[PDB]
C-alpha cells in the first residue's frame, strides 16, 4: 500500500525515495541468487518474482536513513525505558503539553 | 540489560593506597579494553588540551563490546588549590557532561 509508505516517510528527499525502491527490488533477486561456490541464478523460479511489504519494511530500517530532521535514532536514546502510568501526575502533565501545543497551532 | 553505564568512586584518606586496588580490581575484570587516564602524562598542558586527550582516551572505548577506564586523582585532574579557592571550570564541565553520556547501542 502507497499511503503507508508515504506517511511513514518523513523528511526523504527525491533521490531517498528513488533509492528506497531500488534497495527494495535487489532484495527478490538477491533471493533467487545461490552464490557459495559459483555465481548461479535459479531460473527455476525466476519467472515468479514478486516484492512484498516485509522487504520495503527491511530496506526502511536497514539501508536507507535520511540526512534531515530527528528520527528513530535519537527518541530510542532519550527514552531509553519507554514510559509507565505510575500514578496520576504523569496524565496531567501529557494534558497540558496537549493544550499548549493546540495553542500554538490555532492561535 | 536497562543499565548499560555504572560507575563507582574510591574514596578515603591519602597514603591508604587506592589507585592501587582500582588498578587490581581493572585487572581482575578480564574485559579486552582496559585503558588507565592519569595526569602523568599530560604535564604543562593547558586545560583545552586536557579536554581533548579525554575525549579521545574515551572515544576509543565506544569501539568494543566492553570496556573498563579508571580516572586517576580527579583532584589534580582540576588543578585544584584551598586558597582562593582555584580550579578549572571548563574540565569539570567536560566530566560531569562525560558522566552520563550512554555509548552506541548494545555496549
Ligand atoms: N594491601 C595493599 N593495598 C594497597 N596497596 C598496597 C597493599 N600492600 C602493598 N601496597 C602497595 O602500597 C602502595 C600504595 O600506593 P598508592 O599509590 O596506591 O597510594 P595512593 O593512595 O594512590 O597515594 P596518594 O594518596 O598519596 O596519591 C603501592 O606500592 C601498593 O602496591
Amino acid at each position: 500500500d502507497i499511503k503507508e509508505l508515504a506517511v511513514e516517510t518523513k523528511n526523504f528527499s527525491g533521490a531517498e525515495l528513488e533509492g528506497l525502491v531500488r534497495a527494495a527490488q535487489s532484495t527478490a533477486m538477491n533471493r533467487h541468487i545461490k552464490a557459495s561456490t559459483k555465481v548461479e541464478v535459479d531460473m527455476e523460479k525466476a519467472e515468479s518474482l514478486q516484492v512484498t511489504r516485509g522487504d520495503f519494511l527491511a530496506s526502511l530500517e536497514n539501508d536507507i536513513k535520511p540526512a534531515f530532521g530527528t528520527n528513530q535514532e535519537d527518541y530510542a536514546s532519550y527514552i531509553m525505558n519507554g514510559i509507565i502510568k505510575w500514578g496520576d501526575p504523569v496524565t496531567r502533565v501529557l494534558d497540558d503539553g496537549e493544550l499548549l501545543v493546540q495553542q500554538t497551532k490555532n492561535s | 540489560d536497562r543499565t548499560p553505564l555504572v560507575s563507582v568512586l574510591l574514596e578515603g584518606p591519602p597514603h591508604s593506597g587506592k589507585t592501587a586496588l582500582a588498578a587490581k580490581i581493572a585487572e581482575e575484570s578480564n574485559f579486552p579494553f582496559i585503558k588507565i587516564c592519569s595526569p602523568d602524562k599530560m604535564i604543562g598542558f593547558s586545560e583545552t588540551a586536557k579536554c581533548q586527550a579525554m575525549k579521545k582516551i574515551f572515544d576509543d572505548a565506544y569501539k568494543s563490546q566492553l570496556s573498563c577506564v579508571v580516572v586517576d586523582d580527579i583532584e589534580r585532574l582540576l588543578d585544584y588549590v584551598p586558597i582562593g579557592p582555584r580550579f578549572s571550570n571548563l574540565v569539570l564541565q567536560a566530566l560531569l557532561v562525560l558522566l552520563k553520556k550512554a555509548p552506541p547501542q548494545g555496549r
